[PDB]
């Protein structure tokens, strides 16, 4: 059987910077469920070549950049989508599991990049990013900051900034 | 780099008062970032405040962060005697780097207590091994801001005397000090009156202590 | 382009009936999904329907779930939210909303296209 | 709940090696990551280095880097330090605490002292009461303890049967690499001719233990 209990279930998530891969139905109302390019009731007609799990967390407000055809600092810098994309995208709030009563700082992502990502590209760089003219030479200053910032998830949030924990499911 | 400034160095309070402590950045800083500790001698620091005002599972609620851009505040709405210690601000969050704050000293406060000053020249038997040290002490004064300088034949030292100073006491809130001067035999037995004047907020005028080397 | 086109909103006691409609104009095909945002006084946009028009799939919140009925009539490309047994809880403002997809979300802005709103107000 | 602690921290000379390890316990520690903090005594806290989870990123302090080395066993739950070169300003306390932003819960804390001296007792000479210095009524006398290495000694006053106004002030590290502190008592100037008065002075890493008599000059 496909092992889809250990993307799910996982105990932790990777961050959306560097989002874990897995090369590998009536859910409930609390789940965020689309999908594009494919019927999620005809999934069991259909064999493909490969089917890829990708996993991570971002807070509420960017959920919604998770899909085709999508910019922000999540899909630019992060984690994008190709134009044609064959596959479903869901998230739940998971705000008992990554907040205060566990503190899970796993959750990164990335602020300042050169150019935009290409679709399924996953960028761990950590090199000091430059914003000026002068060379940063690793030196965290002015016009050369960290290009990792973190996430601050609360309990006094309203949703937008609560943990959502995404399973991308890609087929091939 | 950011630099994190605490103020003021010293704040002095009884208990039941309302602790104020600053922390100043050097940029605008987003107040997601933001921490602050409670230190107490010997032990490990713990977390009070995280993202400049969430408090950590246990701590009491007499105990509240504010601020954004550039200034920070921690407030203590009641001391009780268990908040007395030493707090830091962090500017965590950003980069892996932890830059940390000075530090902001919480202490007990008390009437103003002028200094019990003591001489003690060096021992024969010290003496008998080339090095002749001087202490100079300083009893149950407050407030801490204490200068203590070291005269030789009417000559001002400086660059052979040591500070020790002693944790505020729990008995009566004092705090003590020693300065030891420390000259070799030779230098020692070259000279003959040997003095330190002791400058201190109870203290009218500056009040001087000396021996004569070989007197009785 | 794509136009949403709703209407059916009303007063009406506690108890009655309510029939919403949400026409979907310039969609090439029949890849899209239809959500049911309400806007309760002083509350966000909460989706408590959806139904994805390939699959012919709805969804409903739990508060909802026997009370409102879903549905697609295909001649006329319009979407029905049948909302019956209404509550003082129901009276919100309430949009549709239209999306390049199959499926269901809790968040209005996954949705490129929205309609006009219909006030729905439930009192004696 | 969760709680960590310490070990490895100890003396070492100058240029040689040592270890730190940190044990955890009561949560996933594979899904954590660590830091090493360390504090100089009387100082504030320095950031040393931190292992992330995610991607396996080291980072080190520009004070530490190339010479300090930061690992991980997860299988053990246990965190690492290997501190090579060491140098005089790397004494500190050095604590083991979390990566999640800030630290939710530290360690205990060891003390790596570097230091090139050899273990030593301390001389004790005495701070002789005044016959004339008597500051109203109240004559002072104490012990010097000089010239001792590592920390800490004990002082106690009559074999514990002298504690009221007694003050044993923190040692200094003098020039020689040798610590050095005063203890002092204050006590009524009449009993200085009735009383006996001995300072009791125990250096445990040299199995030195003195009684030193305190008397007027």
């Amino acid at each position: 059987l496909c092992p889809f209990d250990e993307v799910f279930n996982a105990t932790r998530f990777a961050s959306v910077y560097a989002w874990n891969r897995k090369r590998i139905y009536n859910l409930a109302p609390f789940f965020t469920f689309k999908c594009y390019g494919v019927s999620p009731t005809k999934l069991n007609d259909l064999c493909f070549t490969n089917v890829y799990a990708d996993s991570f967390v971002i807070r509420g407000d960017e959920v919604r950049q998770i899909a085709p055809g999508q910019t922000g600092n999540i899909a630019d810098y992060n984690y994008k989508l190709p134009d044609d994309f064959t596959g479903c995208v869901i998230a739940w709030n998971s705000n008992k599991l990554d907040s205060k009563v566990s503190g899970n700082y796993n959750y990164l992502y990335r602020l300042f990049r050169k150019s935009n990502l290409k679709p399924f590209e996953r960028d761990i760089s950590t090199e000091i990013y430059q914003a000026g003219n002068k060379p940063c030479n690793g030196v965290a200053g002015f016009n050369c900051y960290f290009p990792l910032r973190s996430y601050s998830f609360r309990p006094t949030y309203g949703v937008g900034h609560q943990p959502y924990r995404v399973v991308v499911l890609s087929f091939e | 780099a950011i630099r994190m400034t605490q103020s003021p160095g010293t704040l002095s309070l009884s208990p039941g008062e309302r602790a104020t402590l600053s922390c100043r950045a050097s940029q605008s800083i987003s107040s997601s970032f933001l921490a602050w500790y409670q230190q107490k001698p010997g032990q490990a620091p713990r977390l009070l405040i995280y993202g400049a005002s969430s408090r950590a599972t246990g701590i009491p609620d007499r105990f509240s962060g504010s601020g954004s851009g550039t200034d920070f505040t921690l407030t203590i709405s009641r001391l009780e005697p268990e908040d007395f210690a030493v707090y830091y601000c962090q500017q965590y969050g950003t980069s892996p780097r932890l830059t940390f704050g000075g530090g902001t000293k919480v202490d007990i406060k008390r009437t103003v207590a002028a200094p019990s000053v003591f001489i003690f020249p060096p021992s024969d038997e010290q003496l008998k091994s080339g090095t002749a040290s001087v202490v100079c002490l300083l009893n149950n004064f407050y407030p801490r801001e204490a200068k203590v300088q070291w005269k030789v034949d009417n000559a001002l030292q400086s660059g052979n005397s040591q500070e020790s100073v002693t944790e505020q006491d729990s008995k009566d809130s004092t705090y003590s000090l020693s300065s030891t001067l420390t000259l070799s035999k030779a230098d020692y037995e070259k000279h003959k009156v040997y003095a330190c004047e002791v400058t201190h907020q109870g203290l009218s005028s500056p009040v001087t202590k000396s021996f004569n080397r070989g007197e009785c | 382009q794509v136009q949403l086109v709703e209407s059916g909103g009303g007063l009406v006691q506690p108890g009655g009936s309510l029939r919403l409609s949400c026409a979907a104009s310039g969609f090439t095909n029949d890849f899209y999904s239809i959500a049911w945002f309400r806007q309760a006084p002083g509350k966000e946009r909460e989706g408590v329907s959806w139904l994805s028009v390939s699959d012919n799939t709805p969804t409903y919140v739990d508060s909802v779930k026997d009370r409102f009925t879903i549905s697609r009539h295909n001649a006329n490309n319009t979407v029905y939210l049948q909302m019956n047994m209404l509550k003082p809880e129901d009276t919100a403002i309430y949009y549709c909303a239209a999306g390049r997809f199959a499926g269901r979300d809790t968040w209005p802005s996954s949705y490129d296209y929205w309609g006009q709103g219909t006030q729905v107000t439930v009192s004696s | 709940e969760v709680q960590l602690v310490e070990s490895g921290g100890g003396v070492v000379q100058p240029g040689r090696s040592l270890r730190l390890s940190c044990a955890a316990s009561g949560f996933t520690f594979s899904n954590y990551g660590m830091h090493w903090v360390r504090q100089a005594p009387g100082k504030g806290l320095e950031w040393v280095a931190v292992y992330w989870y995610d991607g396996g990123n080291k980072f080190y302090a520009d004070s530490v880097k190339g010479r300090f080395t930061i690992s991980r066993d997860n299988s053990k739950n246990t965190l690492y330090l290997q501190m090579n070169s060491l140098r005089v300003e790397d004494t500190a306390v050095y604590y083991c605490a979390r990566d999640t932003a800030p630290p939710d819960y530290w360690g205990q804390g060891t003390l790596v002292t570097v230091s090139s001296a050899s273990t030593k007792g301390p001389s004790v000479f005495p701070l002789a009461p005044s016959s004339k210095s008597t500051s109203g009524g109240t004559a002072a006398l104490g012990c010097l303890v000089k010239d001792y290495f590592p920390e800490p000694v004990t002082v106690s006053w009559n074999s514990g049967a002298l504690t009221s106004g007694v003050h044993t002030f923190p040692a200094v590290l003098q020039s020689s690499g040798l610590y050095s502190l005063s203890s002092v008592v204050t006590v009524p100037s009449s009993s200085l001719g009735t009383q006996t008065y001995i300072c009791n002075v125990n250096h445990k890493p040299s199995n030195t233990k003195v009684d030193k008599r305190v008397e007027p000059k």
